[PDB]
């Protein structure tokens, strides 16, 4: 037997939730093949520490 | 299998209006609004529920006798037993330390 | 060392481990020395100090926590204070320790 | 002596998102392991946190706007020192002056004869003041 | 040595009289049949006397200096012994194990303790015992 909250959610919020999930999936697929989308930790690793940068300059 | 609804102005499922379903002496199901549950008084030092004090709504304490909302011990009804014991021990030890420090100061200023 | 003397006392002598037992023995006047761990709470430490002053019981401040003192005694649990009722075979009392 | 000006951090800009040293700490005290605070104490805690947040923002802004003014003044002083050394034409200070000009020029609008090698010499390879 | 002996002043830390000052009359280290634990019979102050100034006179002074006593059987775990002493020679004979099984003996013991405490307070002795502990 379906619960009341499940019925209410499926009648109210299911459609736009699924549409938003599809939109996020499409955007992720589009951005995966592009260049220039890196996280803060990844960019910090790429730049390196001050000592690493001074070594790279030298 | 009879369906019931609110009996007051509020049509929304807010915390203020909560419904229980009861079978009246007429043989039918009807809604009843339930009040907010009372909260046990808490100790002012550790926050644990006070023992020996009845749990009532804030305005219901004005209608009961003092024995139902106090404890015969000092700070009874405000602080629990362990907190009072710590307060007594700490106060006595602080006074003793003050006496000892005063004696030490008297001795160390007595050289000159 | 001091751990060897304590271990010998536990092996042969008489002891009480814990705050309640220590205070009871201090009240009964059967304590020869109280070893206090450095991890004990300040209020209980001050109460023990006052009780020792009242009962004229020697105090030794252990250089370690309650777990180090428990391991020194020989028990796999923490002990916050030890009281020496009888030295027994050891000589912790003789050496002012 | 004159080589210490080469170590002025205020005349350096690094990458905007440089990686710093690995620092790990508890993000927050656990909810079940909190200390009891009275309602007056909790309200005072909220008030002092609100004060502290705005003080932190103001201090950040003030430090940001003072670093630039200090950088300008230090640039003026350093360039005056370098140019006066050059006009004095001291044969033993030319290399350091040129290295400083090359390092801090874009911030503006023989090893046996010297002692006490510059700081981080293992990583700071001299661009102009080579051996 | 032992410090929980007759005449030793203690502070009660548990019970209705928590924080009140008592004096030990008869220590029982092995306990009793009805109290199988290390306990002590104590006589303490339930209502400390109020301070008297020069403005007060006659009947008011007689009212302010009244002392209400109490007699209790207290476990050692519920007492905090002090380093101070107070003489119990006046009422060491009324406070016994029997006193707490006969209410009339309780009444007589409280009467005697009240009289002794008021006399000692009016004599000016033991100012610390007759002063409230602020906790
Ligand atoms: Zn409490």
């Amino acid at each position: 037997k379906v619960s009341k909250s499940t019925k209410k959610f499926q009648s109210k919020h299911l459609k736009h939730t699924l549409d938003q999930r599809r939109k996020e999936k499409i955007q992720k697929k589009r951005i995966q093949g592009r260049r220039g989308n890196k996280t803060d930790q990844e960019k910090a690793d790429a730049a390196g520490t001050r000592e690493q940068q001074q070594l790279k300059k030298s | 299998a009879q369906r019931v609804t609110f009996r007051r102005r509020n049509p929304y499922n807010t915390r203020s209006n909560k419904i229980k379903v009861v079978k009246t002496p007429g043989g039918i199901l009807r809604a009843q609004h339930v009040k907010k549950l009372a909260t046990r008084p808490k100790c002012g030092d550790c926050g644990s529920a006070l023992q020996g004090i009845s749990t009532l709504r804030p305005r219901q304490y004005a209608t009961v006798s003092k024995t139902h909302k106090t404890v015969s011990r000092a700070y009874g009804g405000s602080r629990c037993a362990n907190c009072v014991k710590e307060r007594i021990i700490r106060a006595f030890l602080i006074e003793e330390q003050k006496i000892v420090k005063k004696v030490v100061k008297e001795q160390t200023e007595a050289a000159k | 060392s001091i751990n060897q003397k304590l271990a010998l006392v536990i092996k042969s002598g008489k002891y009480t481990l814990g705050y309640k037992s220590t205070v009871k023995s201090l009240r009964q006047g059967k304590s020869k020395l109280i070893i206090i761990a450095a991890n004990t709470p300040v209020l209980r430490k001050s109460e023990l100090e006052y009780y020792a002053m009242l009962s004229k019981t020697k105090v030794y401040y252990f250089q370690g926590g309650n777990n180090e003192l428990g391991t020194a005694v020989g028990k796999l649990f923490r002990v916050g204070v030890v009281s020496i009722l009888e030295a027994g075979d050891s000589d912790i009392l003789t050496t002012l320790a | 002596v004159l080589n210490m000006l080469l170590s002025l951090d205020v005349l350096h800009d690094y990458d905007p998102n440089t990686k710093l040293k690995g620092n790990v700490s508890a993000p927050k005290l656990k909810k079940k392991d909190r200390v009891h605070l009275s309602k007056k104490q909790r309200k005072a805690r909220k008030e002092m946190q609100q004060i502290e947040e705005e003080m932190r923002n103001a201090e950040q802004a003030v430090s940001a706007e003072e670093r630039e003014r200090n950088q300008s003044e230090i640039l003026k002083i350093v360039f005056t020192i370098y140019l006066n050394i050059l006009k004095n034409n001291a044969k033993t200070l030319i290399g350091s002056v040129l290295e400083g000009l090359t390092k801090f020029g874009n911030m503006a609008n023989y090893r046996s004869l010297r002692l006490a090698d510059p700081l981080n010499n293992e990583i700071i390879k001299p661009s102009v003041n080579v051996s | 040595a032992k410090f929980l002996k007759a005449g030793k002043v203690a502070v009660v830390v548990r019970g209705r009289y928590a924080g009140k000052k008592v004096v030990i009359v008869k220590p029982h280290d092995e306990g009793s049949k009805s109290h199988p634990f290390g306990h002590a019979l104590v006589a303490g102050i339930e209502r400390y006397p109020l301070k008297v100034t020069k403005k007060h006179g006659a009947k008011k002074v007689a009212k302010r200096t009244k002392i209400k006593p109490f007699i209790k059987v207290v476990n050692y775990n519920h007492l905090l012994p002090t380093r101070y002493t107070l003489d119990v020679e006046a009422f060491k004979s009324v406070v016994s194990t029997e006193t707490f099984e006969q209410p009339s003996q309780r009444e007589e013991a409280k009467k005697v303790v009240k009289k002794a405490f008021e006399e000692r307070h009016q004599a000016g002795k033991n100012q610390w015992f007759f002063s409230k502990l602020r906790f």
